């Protein structure tokens, strides 16, 4: 068979035809290839279960033999699946970076990663800065922005400004900008996003041993425990360090901490294959943990 | 062998 599937980066869309014993690996490869991508260790292929979840498609499996939602064509995302600790230092590729960006970018608009306003409107005034190059007054009068989705609706909402206001607003700090080149503008916004509460953070909603509704996060480094109401806090902290081991069967999920004295941290998630996905992202960010410190 | 084929593309500039 000959099956039709789609490869969609944040700024490129990519048809291909596969065979139904190509790997995930060749897909992805062929992906990288063709964008000219060679910091792939931060990179995966979701796709939509047949259940409808979220997931990565196992590079070293069959693209058909992983429960892809049967569809014509397939349907994937290369996105980010790994986060740097530090963009500066990391992303070194251009390519890299602006697909860092725009992903980053995307969710911060779309209220998944929380942003306060005000430092939506500096991150906006970055962006700017990529899209349109220097202020120049010849060229950007009255209204420059008008057509730019700028700000997370969220923000928004809040606040009683209006559309002309928040763009007075962008646009002081776009003129403090002068001079930026356009990758030096989308790491400004890159080292800003970096330190929000919920960047590079996986949620999960998971439960107590009491039953109660909580979230896990997986990021870079390590595992966090919120409250079902707050995903800016952490309520417990599991830095890889502090974390002596952790075990899944089925639904169940075990933290030990480093210390026998401290409690076993016990919570359950709704399904076998989120335990999976949660264990794929624990070893993955694991990994790159401590390729970090060789 | 059995690599995936290229049959279309979009780039987005912006």
């Amino acid at each position: 068979k000959t099956i039709s599937v789609r490869v969609t980066t944040m700024d490129a869309e990519l048809e291909f035809a596969i065979q139904p014993n190509t790997t995930g690996k060749q897909l992805f490869d062929q992906v990288v290839k063709t964008i000219g991508l060679r910091e792939v260790w931060f990179f995966g292929l979701q796709y939509q279960d047949t259940k409808g979840f979220s997931t990565w498609l196992k590079l070293n499996k069959k693209v058909t033999a992983q429960d892809v939602r049967k569809e014509s064509p397939l349907l994937f995302k290369f996105r980010a699946k790994f986060y740097p600790e530090d963009v500066s230092e990391e992303l070194i590729q251009d390519i890299t970076q602006r697909l860092f960006f725009l992903q980053v970018k995307e969710g911060i608009l779309n209220d998944d990663i929380y942003c306060p306003p005000e430092t939506a409107v500096l991150l906006a005034s970055y962006a700017v800065q990529s899209k349109y190059g220097d202020f120049n007054k010849e060229v950007h009068k009255s209204g420059y922005l008008a057509g730019d989705k700028l700000l997370p609706q969220r923000v928004l909402e809040q606040h009683k400004l209006n559309k002309d206001q928040w763009e007075e607003r962008i646009q002081v700090w776009h003129e403090e900008h002068r001079g930026m080149l356009r990758e030096d503008a989308v790491l400004e916004y890159l080292k800003i996003a970096q330190d929000l509460e919920m960047y590079g953070v996986n949620y999960f909603s998971i439960k107590n041993k009491k039953g109660s509704e909580l979230w896990l996060g997986v990021d870079a480094l390590g595992l966090n425990i919120y409250e079902q109401n707050d995903r800016l806090t952490p309520k417990i902290g599991f830095p890889w360090s502090e974390i002596r081991n952790i075990s899944f069967n089925d639904k169940k999920f075990v933290i030990k901490p480093i210390d026998k004295k401290a409690p076993d941290f016990v919570f359950y998630a709704p399904r076998l294959r989120i335990n999976k996905r949660i264990l794929a992202l624990c070893m993955g960010n694991h990994e790159l943990y401590m390729r970090r410190r060789k | 062998d059995s690599e995936p084929v290229l049959k279309g593309v979009k780039l987005h500039y912006t």
